[PDB]
């Protein structure tokens, strides 16, 4: 209901529904190794590759 | 036979020959002209999307 | 509304008889009433079908000449039979379609 | 050591002698359908020996003036065994495929291949305003070709086959960012990939649409002097991994 | 959601070499800095948060635009919703191949006069009605008809002077994502069409004036908007170099793939 | 709507054997079709229907 | 509200038939696709929600619009309260027998300007006014006259370029639900009209304006919009299939089932 | 007062009447063995019917 | 009750209101095979789903003379879906039956069917010298008909089918010992077997060994009085169960 900004700020739901909300802009996660290394052997830096 | 009582009765008689057909229809429950006019079929004419199964019974 | 080729050459000799085919499918939103003109330009219609009845005397050119092909029109049919092919019968042949709310053209180059 | 593999499945063995690392989708192995996505309402068949085996395409002669090749993935089986025969019986199906290509040369031959697997890959026609047709898109087991030049104008209903937009209006420089890996007959000789189902829908029908695209381009050209061996063949491997069907009905 | 940092480095002189690699694996290399040269240790103190998706796609763009004018017999618009016929939007959706979204529908409307021929001109503040049809409902033809009012298709009712109208369209398809590309046709026999799909249909715009022709025909005006909220996006895709030619297919003009220069040394 | 993306095939229906009948009854007997839905229908995105037109006030 | 789901079966052969019934005893059968096939055990998700009777019912629909002109005498619109001259309102009421709901009346009142005479003409912002007369009030005759201002019916003032009107009436009957149908006569001795009924009267809706004749006739339109709410339903009953031709009776003209087809085998 | 939706969200009555609240939307209940089995003797779907 | 059976299988579901018991192989029921018992060095497949369904065969006019008739058994479905497809492809495998027959006539027909099960029917030829081809001792899914009256000596290569000695040499009243049921018009409608898989060797080629044969011998013929319907056919219904099969190769 209440939470920080980019201090705090108050939301409050009104509507019934849920494509009625708000857009969320705080969704922050990544995970870049399902596109860098999508590979079955793990491959260390230091060590050759082959 | 739209015009009678006679659309609602499949005529099945005893055939001479063998592996002859009854009926045949596309099960279209909104679109097909038999499943159209139905109480299930005027129901579906008032939502868009379907989904589940369909039991047809017969006698 | 879509047709499958909107442009094509046919190429077809004297004396024999023109098949100008006119396919559709149908997307979900297309509930209005039908409509099925064609065209040439050697922008005269040739024939028309709305309200499920066929008017077809238009050019006196080829009176009596084209014909619809099949007996499902609602289906997906607009094909017209071009029947005895003379030398003046050059020029764009437009397969124009409106089943509201969709629209498509065919433009159809025949050389003979 | 690091550069030998065997990879084995149903009744058939892939063994590579000098090859690379193998890169696997997008970080997801290939299972079966779980209970809480399905949506079918009858039980699925598994054969699960009689069509997870290594199905071998036909082969291309890499020239020196080459361009490139494609392949449309759940068409080129579609005469495969008992994998083509589940195919047209039943309506539904979902795979998962372990591509595999390779290519051989000497220590005296250069060049470079680049293969990926492209899913969606919707191809553009010569003229603006057609569509191309099915016997110009993909062959049974037959790879159509690029060119080097734009098509012409006067054809109705072809392919662009113009490798620098590589068939998608794309630049190809990007293309890279697909699961793939590189062919260089310097280091490398074979190249692997294993693609889970990717598809918008849980189940589909495999007559009707080609989910994934195998693209071989070939960047740096072959080149060799006088003497060597000139023929130099790729074949590309198949194997379909964790298959299931639904739906019976007649052959069509 | 901060960056990485970076960490300092002592030269080194040994076995383990961080730089040499090798592409052929299709994986590319996680090197830092601090690996081939010395660093100093940097607070870093930068946001990864205007890259994210929710702040990339939720921005409103016109999707179309049509005219209708007041003094005319089939004088209304009618517009089945894509996408695809705008350029500014269509090339920053495929960049993902499957979307999920809702949309929040704005419309700007604006009006003018035409040159009419009646003396002492006066008409007071109008009203549109922005009628939405789902896929497969009945349609009207002609704007004096019965079909407009009396159904149960969600309307809105607008006239002028005050804040732009505003619907909100929750997440309407079959599938589980909305397709932008579909490789293969949709009928079994593999004849027609080719790359037209029936998984992301949202159904088509009536809109129309509500008064009637007073003295002087209005010729109107109107924007629509899309906002895709909520969005997921799957499959990365790369983005579209040639131009686009037709709203339904893929199809193009072949084209280089930079412009050129004289050299190349030439800074 | 019909669509041909999502049709849902066909229902037919066949002779196995014959219809047998004895000495002086009738025979072309007849057969009633029924439908329903199961347990687990469902229904979503609600419009008007196209059956019934109107062209003023009664 | 989710749905069933199902269960996975196991090929049986036994004594048991699920599939084999009687519809002589007018019980539909509740047999599950479990039964006669094998299935796999399927999560199953969707729900029963937009199918609900609150949902159905609960949007807004046009019921009846009337237009008056300022320049006239007796220029005012009277329309007593009844579902029954729309169509695509009342075949979603006859659906059940009894109905119980309040109403949330909503009015679109826009304007147009006559072909006047005057020179240089303007008018400011109109006024309209909208009397609801529950039935037995005194109602007008002409429109200047002081039985509009002086009482107590609930009315309701509105001028132009604002949020449309809106009251709320809540469930005036004088039995426990509105009858949708009613088999027999009003009168004791079994004589005269069949269906009229004195069960669903709601009163009526006397409308005009309240400026004057300035200097140029305004032709006004106003159209009633209705929206059930707190909805129960009883007593289903099959939709209509033929037209409709009159408001009070429930006359027809006979037509056949449906449309036909070319033989009975023909897909 | 407050509830959840379609998270949550919160809804107050402001005028003193029963006519004047917002639509329910929510009553999700439903009992169709009074439409599909209106019988007196009951009936099992494994045993024959007679 | 204790008259009516529903059997289902896979996607079919066959129902009869008036049947007697069901009568099961020699006391076993149709199991997988045992790991004691297996001889093949691989790893055998189980459609389980696209096989173990009803496949219908062709019907036949049962006359006032009439003899009767016979099938072999896994060669009636060589042509019936994905069962007829796995039997080329593959080298091995092993079966069981489930044989239903159906036959309906009113209150006041009277006649009398015997449906046996014989494994390993030798048929005897017309010459005593010669054998029986293969398009004269069976059809895919027709059935091959006995007759009333000694076969001539002028044929070369044709099934001796005089009735009393049943084809084999044996005599036809002694043929109750196998797996049997009878058809009488008066009680019964439907007969119905369960046929576990009985040979020699734990598994078996399909193509060159037909290891069981459904004979239907009408005893006592079919009569009745001018007015009742003189069509009387019957059909006959085989679901293999418990199916699975080894050694992938070639088409044939």
């Amino acid at each position: 209901q209440v939470s920080t900004q980019k201090i705090h700020y108050t939301n409050i739901n009104y509507y019934k529904d849920a494509a009625s909300n708000s857009a969320n802009r705080q969704d922050f996660t990544q995970d870049p190794g399902k596109f860098t290394e999508p590979v079955k052997d793990i491959m260390v830096k230091t060590m050759p590759a082959l | 036979n739209v015009s009678s009582l006679k659309a609602y009765q499949i005529p099945v008689q005893s055939n001479s020959d063998n592996g002859k057909q009854v009926f045949g229809f596309p099960l279209q429950p909104g679109a097909n002209n038999v499943l159209n006019r139905t109480l299930l079929g005027e129901i579906l004419n008032y939502y868009t999307h379907w989904s589940g199964s369909i039991k047809l019974t017969f006698m | 509304l879509s047709i499958t080729t909107p442009e094509e050459m046919i190429e077809k000799a004297k004396g024999e008889t023109a098949y100008l085919p006119c396919k559709f499918t149908l997307s979900p939103e297309d509930q209005g009433p039908l409509d099925i003109e064609w065209l040439i330009s050697p922008d005269q219609v040739i024939i028309l079908y709305s309200g499920d009845k066929i008017y077809d005397d238009y050019y006196p050119d080829l009176k009596g000449r084209v014909h619809f092909t099949s007996n499902d029109l609602k289906s997906g049919d607009a094909s017209i039979n071009v029947t005895n092919l003379q030398l003046s019968d050059i020029g764009t042949y437009q397969c124009k379609v409106k089943k509201a709310p969709g629209v498509a053209n065919k433009k159809i180059h025949l050389v003979v | 050591s690091d550069r030998v593999r065997s990879i084995t499945l149903g009744n058939s063995t892939i063994t590579t002698q000098e090859c690379a690392n193998v890169v696997v989708g997008y970080g997801v192995w290939p299972e079966y359908l779980k209970d809480n996505e399905a949506t079918a309402e009858d039980q699925p068949t598994q054969p699960d020996v009689a069509t997870c085996r290594f199905y071998t395409l036909e082969s291309v002669q890499w020239m020196k003036n080459s361009a490139g090749w494609w392949w449309k993935l759940p068409d080129a089986l579609s005469q495969m065994g008992l994998f083509g025969q589940n195919m047209q019986y039943h309506y539904l199906g979902r795979t998962g495929y372990t591509i595999h290509v390779q290519c051989n040369a000497s220590k005296f031959h250069q060049g470079c291949l680049l293969v990926v697997c492209v899913p969606e890959a919707e191809m553009g026609c010569s003229n603006l305003n057609n569509t191309p047709e099915f016997s110009e898109l993909s062959g049974g087991d037959s790879a159509r070709m690029f060119t080097d030049t734009q098509v012409g104008e006067s054809n109705a209903k072809k392919v662009q086959t113009a490798v620098w937009n590589a068939g998608m209006g794309v630049g190809v420089g990007n293309l890279t960012i697909f699961p793939h890996q590189w062919i260089n007959l310097r280091t490398n000789n074979s190249a692997t990939l294993v693609m889970p189902y990717i598809n918008s829908v849980p189940m589909d029908n495999m007559f009707r649409h080609n989910n994934l695209t195998l693209m071989i381009i070939p960047f740096v050209p072959l080149n060799y002097s006088e003497g060597s061996s000139p023929y130099v063949p790729i074949t590309v491997t198949i194997a379909p991994m964790c298959a299931e069907y639904n739906g019976l009905r007649l052959a069509s | 959601a901060r960056v990485a940092d970076t960490i300092s480095s002592r030269p080194t002189n040994s076995e383990s070499i961080p730089a040499l690699t090798a592409a052929e694996t299709g994986h590319t290399s996680q090197v830092v800095p601090s690996d081939t040269m010395q660093t100093r240790h940097v607070k870093n103190y930068h946001s990864r948060s205007e890259s994210s998706i929710e702040n990339f796609l939720c921005r409103s763009a016109c999707v179309y635009y049509a005219t209708y004018t007041n003094n005319s017999k089939k004088g209304f618009a009618e517009w089945v919703i894509n996408t695809r016929q705008v350029a500014q939007l269509r090339r920053k959706l495929e960049l993902f191949t499957y979307l999920r979204f809702d949309l929040e529908l704005t419309f700007v409307i604006t009006s003018a006069q035409q040159p009419s021929t009646a003396s002492s001109v006066d008409a007071p503040v109008q009203t549109h009605q922005i009628m939405y049809v789902p896929p497969g409902g009945p349609v009207p033809t002609k704007v004096k008809d019965y079909a407009w009012q009396t159904s149960t298709n969600p309307s809105v009712f607008w006239t002028e002077g005050n804040a732009p109208p505003r619907m909100s369209i929750p997440f309407i398809s079959i599938g589980n994502a909305y397709s932008c590309f579909y490789d293969g046709w949709t009928q079994f026999s593999r004849n027609g069409v080719y790359g037209i799909n029936t998984l992301n249909n949202m159904g088509t715009l009536y809109m129309r004036h509500v008064n009637e022709a007073g003295q002087g025909p209005i010729k109107s005006t109107v924007r629509i908007y899309f906002k895709p909220k909520h969005v997921k996006a799957w499959v990365p895709r790369p983005p579209r170099l040639c131009q686009y030619e037709k709203q339904k297919n893929v199809n193009f003009s072949p084209i280089g793939v930079t412009t050129s220069r004289t050299d190349i040394i030439t800074t | 709507v019909e669509d041909e993306y999502t049709a849902a095939g066909y229902v037919t229906c066949w002779y196995q054997t014959n219809i047998v009948v004895p000495a002086d009854v009738q025979s072309s007997c007849d057969i009633l079709c029924f439908v329903s839905a199961c347990n687990d229908f469902s229904v979503r995105m609600l419009k008007d229907t196209p059956f019934i037109r109107q062209d003023t006030f009664y």
